[PDB]
């Protein structure tokens, strides 16, 4: 535990939760992650999000 | 037979 | 960010631009890459490039 700081390990878990939820809100945001799951099914409406 | 395939991989916006 | 002069910094961003529209035309221009969706679906050639 000892080659970083014991506030840049905070750091790092602060920056962990942050950008895993930073990603969670701009995915679902995005109208270009809202995909089609069926490619044997093209013309349907499922459309859904992975994230 | 080629010149086919040269407009063939030009389509840019697939699916063709 | 000191580890690599900041020439080397430029030449490996010039060669991510550099391969990545090097890669973009070989994987359109070879017949390959060009792979078939609907794998389980028949013809009609809709063939298509995921790069
Ligand atoms: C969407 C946002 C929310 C979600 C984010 C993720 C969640 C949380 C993320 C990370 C969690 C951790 C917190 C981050 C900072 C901690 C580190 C720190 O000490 O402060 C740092 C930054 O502090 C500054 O000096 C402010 C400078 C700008 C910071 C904001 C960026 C704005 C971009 C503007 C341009 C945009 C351009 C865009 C187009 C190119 C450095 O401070 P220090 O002075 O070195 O400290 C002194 C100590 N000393 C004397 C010993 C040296």
């Amino acid at each position: 535990l000892n080659p970083l700081s014991p506030d840049i390990w905070m750091y790092v878990l602060l920056a962990c939760l942050g950008v895993s939820c930073v990603l969670f809100v701009i995915a679902r945001f995005s109208p270009y992650e809202w995909y089609n799951p069926h490619p044997c099914n093209p013309d349907s409406d499922v459309v859904e999000n992975n994230f | 037979s080629a010149m086919v395939e040269e407009l063939r991989m030009s389509l840019k916006c697939q699916r063709r």
